[PDB]
């Protein structure tokens, strides 16, 4: 069958529900912290300690 | 619930002032309250109630010696052009700050803003929860109300309070709490 016949390729399955929504919530947390740092260092700033 | 994660016993000797970048889960709580404060600065969803809970959390962290006892954030959120709830939470915070810490100057600013602001309800609730949460407690007078604060409170009962009846009613409540059925031990 290595020479005559053939097959078909998909090459992408994970199917892990809890892992998928962990990845989605981690990406949401990353977007939160990224925009947090962005407009944290962008605009008018008052800190918690001195010069955070 | 993050505000109800009171951990008062981290600073054993001096851990208040950016020594450890204080550790280990208090910093994660600071990360989350920073995220929610900046989200409600960007999103805002319904009255900045998340910001009210975050300011209560920041005051609890100031009461546990992690973030140092500095009113300047609460001062900048007791300003005029905000929502009523943000301002009322920052004013509850600075009333409890004047209770615990010995900040006389922010009390002077608080009385001057009792005199000078156009919104009645913030004055109402300043006087209400200043009576509920009193500094300068009767017959426990360490921060020395007798110097000139008795005079200025007597003035604020007499003058500058012809606006509403209830503001001098709250000042009557103030003299109920502060040196009530006696002389104030001045002369």
């Amino acid at each position: 069958x290595x020479x005559x016949x053939x097959x078909x390729x998909x090459x992408x399955x994970x199917x892990x529900y809890q892992v998928l929504r962990e990845k989605a919530a981690s990406q949401r947390r990353d977007v939160e912290r990224a925009l947090t740092r962005f407009m944290a260092k962008t605009g008018e700033t008052q800190s918690l300690f001195k010069d955070d | 619930a993050l505000a109800n994660s009171v951990t008062p016993a981290v600073s054993v000797n001096n851990e208040v002032r950016t020594l450890d970048n204080l550790n280990p889960d208090v910093r994660l709580i600071l990360e989350e309250i920073t995220r929610f404060l900046n989200m409600e600065k960007l999103l805002p969803s319904y009255r900045h109630t998340i910001t009210v809970s975050c300011l209560r959390a920041i005051r609890v962290l100031q009461k546990n010696g992690h973030v140092p006892s500095d009113p300047a954030l609460f001062k900048s959120y007791a300003e005029y052009g905000h929502f009523v709830d943000i301002r009322i939470a920052a004013l509850e915070a600075v009333v409890d700050y004047t209770k615990v810490d010995r900040s006389y100057e922010e009390l002077q600013w608080l009385l001057n803003m009792i005199q000078n602001d156009p919104v009645p309800y913030v004055r109402h609730k300043i006087l209400n929860m200043l009576t509920k949460n009193p500094p300068f407690t009767k017959n426990m007078e360490s921060p020395l109300c007798n110097e000139a604060l008795v005079d200025q409170l007597w003035k604020l009962m007499n003058s500058g309070t012809s606006h509403d009846w209830r503001l001098r009613c709250g000042a009557v409540d103030l003299y109920f709490t502060l040196f009530g059925l006696s002389r104030p031990s001045c002369l």
